[PDB]
């Protein structure tokens, strides 16, 4: 039943807000918590998310992390922003400056028990707990180095849990700071280890998706949380809605995740569609275009590696026949792509009632070996400082030392040596 | 556009009938273990049958016929033969044959002996390269120590010049449909050494494989290049020296021996409501006689071609047998109708 | 084709054509494994909280 | 009389138990509440229909039925539904979080915690029976629960009930209908356990289910609904003969007896006929040759596959509806002529024939049309390994690479159970094809 949703972080909050907006629409769910819908079919599952509270309102399973009370002060005179449990938000006074170092070992670890002591009074109201989702950014300070250290005293608190996050991964042309390739590779293998399902959510691939295919000539972080709130909506339509499939956290994961360490998946969304069409997809066009490198959220080219595993989930009134028809034409139409070893390996679903503003969508989840030139890529930026020691003081300063940089590089070119093995297997 | 693979790779007519597929710009091809083809030019043995037509959306296509083994093995198509009422005990165009282990063998010597008192020839063969012909019982008893022996054909028809002996082999394609069609350009496969009926172990005089022929033969390629003699110089010969012609002679005895070996194993082979299909291409050889009767000899199941025939057929393969079944964007075959 | 041991009853019939004549672990074991199981379970995640420890 | 329970298992198991005692009561004239207006011995009885259903002293007939899945979702749909009233609430047991498709979290970990009060909710059953035959165990092949329980279970029964007798309806994986991946795993792995725990199983696969849904229903996508209600008319037809007066499949050591004379190759082909859409406006009723010679079509098959290249060792027809033994003679003389039918050299050619003279069941608004004569097919052909050699063939290819199998292992199974129970199926295959091909 229940999933625990943690945010943390500047990014973290933003998209986490912004997915409980998609989704408090979505159930009928106004900012007050009142229930204000229609179709019993938005409350037969929203425990998964809501607790049942005072007065019967629903109140998001939700805590929200930083290290600086900025962007919180801010959600909190957002939209939904009183929507949120009071208690459930959970900051420091000093921030984190983009830097690992500071979320991970010393401003984070001061704040790091509070946050669980807010977890545990969130999982003990649960009749059965499925999991866990954060959301955050690996580029900067807390949602990469405070976000990694919740996860890794989640799973020594609940170690038979499902850890999921929804990870947006830095990139020169939505950049902050220099040092983003050396916070995300540090995060990176604390993902390794202890998460079940990682959504990389690749800042360039969402940027290049404004800029080339919404045609916004100059996006904000707003233009790119729109995509990232449409695609965690379809990836959690799942469990949110009663389907086809009833498959909690980890029956997705069992399906999803052949090998424990390769479980970093590339989302896609179809129709792509800025803050402001009326002509719907037909459904040979949402298979196509949720295929289409220009629909995928984590800039590899799937063509440059082979799907291990895929998921799809359509939304609205369509005809599973065409779905079923379109589903195998794009496979055996591609069957190059594909492992030969993982016999079925793509699986659909549909749910009937859309997002939002569309009559048709579709949310892709591959797994394929391609993600490896996400790593590739973060891992060329980093070592092209490390190489000099460029920027290291600042970590250090925090008592790190260089060969916990050189351990998390190798560990990274290691996972990309993994990747490479199972795309030229068999 | 269409997917298939390959499973066999040292056949002469599907690897042309792959490169013909690719030509057409609609087909690609997957590599051995991929199940997700439409068309799968299979294996010659322990083809897995029980894996196709499960892929759901797939159309799949097979170019054996499950089952058709018990036609085109030695011993299988005398069992047939004998044991099926289509093809009587009294089947008047198959050689007596018998099938003999390392049972039938003592059936076997009452036929011999009735005809050894009753002063009639008594050579026969013995089959299964590792072939003996003999009017010993002994001999051949003797030489076995599974093998089949049937009557050899002591009179054959022989072509002039060369007094020479023959047999002819006939290609056969039996469409998802059970269509039986025969290819128009059937093959004579010539002895280029005269015929003698007394050493019957000098038998590159006998025995009219094209292997014996090519390079363990004195006087190969004489008469006609290849020891291959095609229809229409069969047809003028039969025609300028018998006074009639293939058609009438041979060929009418050959599409009713094809349609009635194919029409009797269709029950137990057709895939008409089955969740795969299957076609295949036979190669049928047949002895003729001096008397113009025509006697099957054994059904090939993976048969080559004559070069010359190859584009033809491999093209007539494709437009019969594949993309009757997965169209694209006169005939060569005679249909045989039941 | 002979029919055989034909039985009629007011709810229907039953009989024969022939148409040819011819030519375990104990209780202790199981609770071993599932015993056994369990304790390979519990030293894999002794094994992650010592890696949690370090 | 002697008593039968029924076992259904993760959510296959417990929707197709549905299915079924719906259709059973229909059948029997038991109402939504338990009540049958036609049973005059009240309060009890030595009757067919009392091996699966008990009697109460207010005159209500509860089914001899365990209900057991890992998670809740599935089982409460049976205690809200229809037929709530029919079921003592300690016959439907529910865990809190299931097996997520993995045979070892089915066995293993959530199976060890629950295999007890299992067992003593079967017993309470069991201690209610006179004369108890066995049981008859509904699952599937994929799920978690429906293959790792289910195991679990069935070595627990032959050390409890050492002499009953152990029947299984399985459900066998097809892509079409699932959303899983590592069903090979299951399949194969409770496929080994359950091997000698077995004595007969009849074997159900989806993607026959679904195409005969398709092509003879006309129904583009079938649900698990349409699939059940299909599926349950079998079941039924399979035990009718436990349930009504007859002298065929009397007992369930009848069905081993009868239908498996070799006790490894205890899975039972069966073919059902006529299948007809409840909305076809016009249909000529079929005869009894019409249906008996569709017995012989592998597009009537419980599983597809190609009978015509393999050995028969047993074989049962089993008739419900207007039949009489003059036309079944008649059917099966003309069908010999015209099929591949080859036995065993060891058994006779023959046929075991059980009629029953009401025709079937439906159930009102069903997809099925109400025919006047059906037949349901029972063959032991060696031909279903082609099911063992598709799955078999599933299970190497992931294998090979190790792919996931540390969802196994991290549930307490060692490596080796996967390469013990891939034998195991090895030597099955090849006693298939020892006794089925020269
Ligand atoms: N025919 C039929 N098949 C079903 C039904 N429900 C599930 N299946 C099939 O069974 C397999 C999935 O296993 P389930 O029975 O759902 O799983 P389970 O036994 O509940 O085990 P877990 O949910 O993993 O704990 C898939 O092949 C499904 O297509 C049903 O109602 N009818
Ligand atoms: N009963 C018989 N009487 C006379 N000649 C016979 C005969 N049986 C066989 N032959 C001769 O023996 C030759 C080879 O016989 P057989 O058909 O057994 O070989 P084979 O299997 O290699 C032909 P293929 O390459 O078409 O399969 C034939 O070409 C024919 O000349
Ligand atoms: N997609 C997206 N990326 C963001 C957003 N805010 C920050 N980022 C990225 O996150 C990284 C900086 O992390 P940030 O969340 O600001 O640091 P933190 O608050 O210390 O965790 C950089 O890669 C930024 O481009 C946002 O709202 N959306
Ligand atoms: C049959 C199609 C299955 C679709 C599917 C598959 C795997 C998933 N994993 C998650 N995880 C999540 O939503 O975390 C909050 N959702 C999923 C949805
Ligand atoms: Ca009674
Ligand atoms: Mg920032
Ligand atoms: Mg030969
Ligand atoms: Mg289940």
């Amino acid at each position: 039943r229940e999933i625990v949703h943690i945010q943390a972080g500047q990014c973290g909050n933003q998209i986490g807000a912004k997915f409980w907006e998609v989704i408090s629409d979505e159930h009928g769910i106004d900012p007050t918590g009142s229930y204000h819908g229609d179709s019993d079919l938005q409350l037969e599952r929203i425990n998964v998310y809501y607790n049942e509270a005072t007065g019967n309102k629903y109140v998001p399973r939700a805590i929200l992390v930083d290290l600086e009370p900025g962007t919180m002060d801010s959600v909190r005179s957002g939209p939904f922003g009183q929507i949120f449990r009071p208690d459930n938000f959970v900051f420091g006074q000093s921030g984190a400056g983009n830097n690992w170092a500071k979320g991970h070992y010393t401003e984070g670890a001061e704040l790091v028990d509070s946050v669980l002591d807010v977890v545990r009074k969130e999982s003990e109201s649960c009749d059965c707990l499925q999991g866990f989702q954060l959301t955050h950014s690996l580029g900067g300070g807390t949602g990469s180095g405070m976000g990694t250290l919740l996860i890794s005293k989640i799973r020594e608190e609940y170690p038979d849990r499902i850890m999921n996050t929804f990870s947006v991964m830095p990139s020169p042309k939505v950049s902050d700071t220099v040092v983003e390739p050396y916070n995300a590779t540090l995060s990176v293998h604390q993902l390794v280890e202890n998460t079940d399902e990682t959504y990389c959510i690749d800042n360039e691939a969402l940027y290049d998706i404004c800029f080339r295919t919404l045609k916004l000539t100059t996006p904000t972080y707003g233009d790119l949380n729109h995509l990232v709130s449409a695609t965690m909506s379809g990836v959690t339509t799942c469990l949110r809605f009663p389907g086809q499939l009833n498959a909690d956290l980890r029956k997705l994961a069992v399906n999803m995740v052949p090998f424990p360490r390769l479980h970093f998946f590339m989302p896609g969304f179809a129709p792509l569609t800025s803050r402001g069409q009326y002509r719907a997809l037909t459904v040979p066009e949402l298979t196509q275009q949720m295929f289409d490198s220009k629909n995928m959220m984590a800039a590899c080219d799937p063509r440059h590696g082979r799907y291990l595993t895929v998921a799809a989930i359509f939304r609205g009134r369509m005809s599973m026949k065409e779905v079923d028809e379109q589903m195998l034409n794009v496979q055996n139409k591609n069957s190059s792509y594909f492992v030969e070893w993982i016999p079925n390996n793509v699986k659909t679903a549909v749910c009937d009632i859309p997002p939002r503003g569309l009559k048709m969508s579709a949310t892709f989840i591959g797994n394929s070996t391609a993600i490896q030139e996400l790593f590739k890529r973060i891992s060329e930026q980093f070592t092209a400082m490390f190489r000099r020691k460029a920027f290291l003081h600042w970590y250090t300063g925090e008592g790190m030392d260089e060969m916990e940089f050189t351990e998390a590089e190798s560990n990274m070119n290691d996972l990309v040596s993994e990747y490479q093995q199972y795309q030229d297997a068999t | 556009m269409y997917t298939f693979v390959v499973r066999d790779e040292n056949s002469s007519v599907y690897a042309e009938v792959s490169r013909l597929l690719l030509a057409t710009g609609q087909w690609k091809r997957l590599r051995k273990d991929n199940p997700r083809f439409n068309l799968m030019l299979g294996e010659r043995n322990r083809l897995p049958f029980g894996r196709l037509g499960h892929e759901p959306g797939l159309v799949q296509l097979v170019n054996y016929y499950r089952g058709a083994d018990k036609l085109c093995r030695k011993a299988s198509l005398v069992k047939l033969i004998k044991t099926s009422p289509e093809l009587s005990e009294s089947c008047t165009w198959f050689p007596e044959s018998y099938v003999i282990y390392p049972d039938e063998r003592e059936v076997f010597l009452a036929a011999y002996n009735r005809r050894r008192e009753g002063r009639e020839g008594n050579v026969w063969i013995a089959k299964s390269e590792g072939i003996l012909i003999s009017s010993e019982a002994s001999e051949l008893l003797d030489f076995i120590d599974v093998h089949v022996i049937q009557k050899y054909l002591e009179k054959p028809l022989l072509l002039e010049p060369g007094h020479r002996k023959f047999d002819i082999r006939s290609w056969v394609l039996v469409d998802h449909l059970y269509n039986i069609y025969l290819y128009r350009e059937g093959v004579l496969r010539t002895s280029s050494e005269p015929y003698n009926s007394a050493n019957f172990q000098d038998k590159t005089c006998h025995l009219t494989n094209h292997c014996i022929q090519k390079e363990y033969s004195k006087n190969y390629g004489r008469y006609e290049e290849g020891n291959e003699m095609f229809f229409e110089e069969f047809n003028q010969y039969l025609m300028d020296a018998l006074n009639t012609t293939l058609e009438n002679s041979i060929l009418l005895q050959i599409k009713h021996i094809i349609r009635s070996c194919l029409m009797c194993i269709e029950p137990a082979i057709s895939t008409k409501h089955l969740h795969y299909q299957s076609f295949q291409l036979f190669g049928f050889d047949f002895m003729v006689d001096e008397e113009l009767k025509v006697w099957l000899i054994e059904v090939n199941g993976a048969p080559a071609c004559a070069q010359k025939l190859y584009a033809e057929l491999c093209q007539g393969i494709v437009d019969v047998a594949i993309s009757s079944v997965f169209p694209l964007a006169t005939s060569i075959f005679i249909k045989l109708h039941h | 084709m002979e029919v055989i041991e034909l039985n009629k009853c007011t709810s229907g019939q039953s009989f024969e054509v022939i148409l040819k004549p011819p030519s375990d672990p104990s209780l202790e074991e199981i609770q071993k494994k599932l015993e056994a199981a369990e304790e390979r379970r519990k030293y894999q995640e002794a094994e992650l909280l010592k890696h949690l420890a370090e | 009389m002697r008593e039968c329970i029924s076992i259904h298992v993760g959510q296959a198991g417990v929707q197709i138990g549905n299915a079924c005692w719906e259709l059973y009561c229909l059948e029997h004239g038991i109402q939504p509440d338990g009540q049958m207006p036609s049973d005059k011995t009240i309060g009890g009885g030595d009757d067919s229909f009392n091996t699966f259903f008990s009697e109460t002293g207010a005159g209500k007939h509860v089914p001899r039925a365990v209900f057991v899945d890992l998670e809740p979702t599935v089982i409460d749909e049976v205690r809200t539904g229809t037929y709530r009233q029919l079921f003592h609430p300690e016959q439907l047991i529910t865990g809190k979080e299931d097996a997520a498709n993995n045979y070892a979290r089915g066995h293993y970990t959530i199976g060890k915690e629950i295999i007890d009060l299992v067992l003593d909710r079967i017993r309470k059953l069991a201690d209610q029976c006179t004369g108890l035959q066995g049981f008859l165990v509904f699952h599937s092949f994929g799920g978690g629960t429906g293959s790792g329980f289910t195991s679990l279970l069935m070595e627990r029964l032959s050390v409890d009930y050492g002499k009953k007798s152990k029947l299984e309806f399985s459900i066998y994986p097809a892509p079409q209908v699932s959303t899983a991946v590592v069903e090979p795993y299951n399949s194969i792995l409770t496929t080994h356990t359950t091997l000698e725990h077995s004595d007969c199983a009849f074997m159900v696969d989806n993607e026959a289910i679904y195409d005969i849904c398709r092509r003879n229903l006309d129904i583009e996508r079938p649900t698990y609904t349409n699939l059940n209600r299909l599926i349950s008319q079998i079941v039924s037809s399979i035990t009718a003969s436990l349930r009504f007066d007859g002298a065929l499949n009397v007992d369930l050591t009848e069905f081993q007896t009868n239908l498996v004379p070799y006790p490894r190759i205890h899975f039972p082909l069966a073919t059902y006929a006529p299948v007809i859409s409840a909305e076809k406006a016009y249909h000529e009723q079929l005869s009894v040759a019409e249906i008996t010679n569709a017995c012989f079509e592998p597009a009537n098959q419980m599983v597809k596959c190609d009978p015509r290249h393999g050995k028969y060792m047993a074989c049962c027809l089993l008739y419900r509806g207007d039949v009489v033994p003059k036309d079944v003679n008649a059917a099966i003389a003309t069908i010999k002529t015209k099929r591949s039918i080859q036995f065993v050299d060891w058994c006779p050619t023959g046929f075991k024939v059980g009629i029953n003279y009401q025709p079937p069941t439906v159930v009102p608004g069903g997809d099925l049309a109400k025919v006047q004569r059906a037949v349901c097919m029972l063959s032991n052909t060696t031909a279903i390994a082609e099911a063992w050699a598709r799955l078999d063939h599933k299970f190497d290819l992931m294998y090979a690479k190790r792919a996931f199998v540390h969802w196994y292992v991290g549930e307490g199974m060692e490596e080796g159970e996967f390469s013990e129970a891939r034998e195991d199926m090895a030597a099955l295959e090849k006693d298939y094809e020892e006794v089925g091909v020269d």
